[PDB]
DNA sequence: CCGTTGTT
DNA sequence: CAACGGGCGGAACTATGCC
RNA sequence: GGCAUAGUUC
């Protein structure tokens, strides 16, 4: 995100970033929100 | 009352789908250039084979990406402490309930 | 199983400018064996194996016949 | 099953 | 009145598959 | 080393 904002973006990748780095702090702090992607590692074991 | 006919061929048939799907994948893949097509190249026996061994070892009847939903405690390993342990063991039911 | 529903499962199976067609016509099983050779129970136990045996499939493909067999 | 919050 | 979310026993002992 | 599943004792 901080390569894309120095660059410049095409107004939709910098939003789309901003949710992904969203998704990714909000399932670090708890992972099982209700309707989230539920984020997974390898073999499809869901994180703690 | 599920037994090995039809737990195993309940299994069976996504195997056999996936392989279709595979050798379907690849032969689009390799007839877009239209030089050629093969056929034991386009079948991959891992499918099957690798398939039925883990859902036989794990006890998780179903794919392998899928081991949540895929119903646990079929496949179990047989007890062997006496003869009684084996026979009651071979002849066992079980119902679904939590 | 082995007998009919095997069977049954590749037959309902939906067949997959020039064009391609697969068909497959009919399985077979071979007694257990072994790929370094029949395999005996016990040494399917001593050495760690798994006791199985191979399952072939007549495949035909066609251009628009050739027959594949023991696939 | 039953405490919150929304909608009406 | 309807939808949503958290809550649901205590210990202990083996085994097997997989990352 | 850890995760999961199964069985058993009280």
């Amino acid at each position: 995100l901080r390569r894309n904002e120095q660059n410049g973006a095409a107004a939709h990748v910098i939003a789309e970033d901003v949710k992904l780095l969203q998704f990714h702090v909000a399932t670090m702090v708890d992972n099982e929100l209700p309707g989230l992607p539920r984020a997974m590692q390898k073999s499809g074991r869901p994180l703690k | 009352l599920d037994l090995a006919g039809p737990l195993l061929a309940f299994l069976f048939r996504g195997m056999f789908k996936n392989l279709l799907k595979e050798v379907r994948i690849y032969a689009q893949k390799f007839i877009d250039r239209g030089k050629d097509f093969n056929l034991e190249l386009a079948i991959k026996t891992r499918i099957i084979s690798d398939g039925l061994k883990y859902s036989l070892a794990t006890g998780n009847w179903g794919d392998q990406k899928k081991a949540h939903q895929a119903r646990a405690g079929v496949s179990q390993v047989l007890n062997r402490l006496t003869f009684a342990s084996t026979l009651s063991h071979l002849r066992r039911l079980n119902s679904p309930i939590g | 199983f082995i007998q009919m529903s095997v069977q049954r499962i590749v037959e309902d199976a939906p067949p997959i400018p020039p064009r391609y067609l697969l068909k497959f016509e009919q399985i077979y099983l071979s007694k257990p064996t072994h790929w370094e050779s029949p395999m005996m129970p016990n040494e399917a136990r001593l050495r760690n194996l798994t006791y199985s045996a191979p399952l072939y499939v007549d495949i035909t493909k066609t251009v628009i016949q050739t027959q594949h067999q023991k696939t």
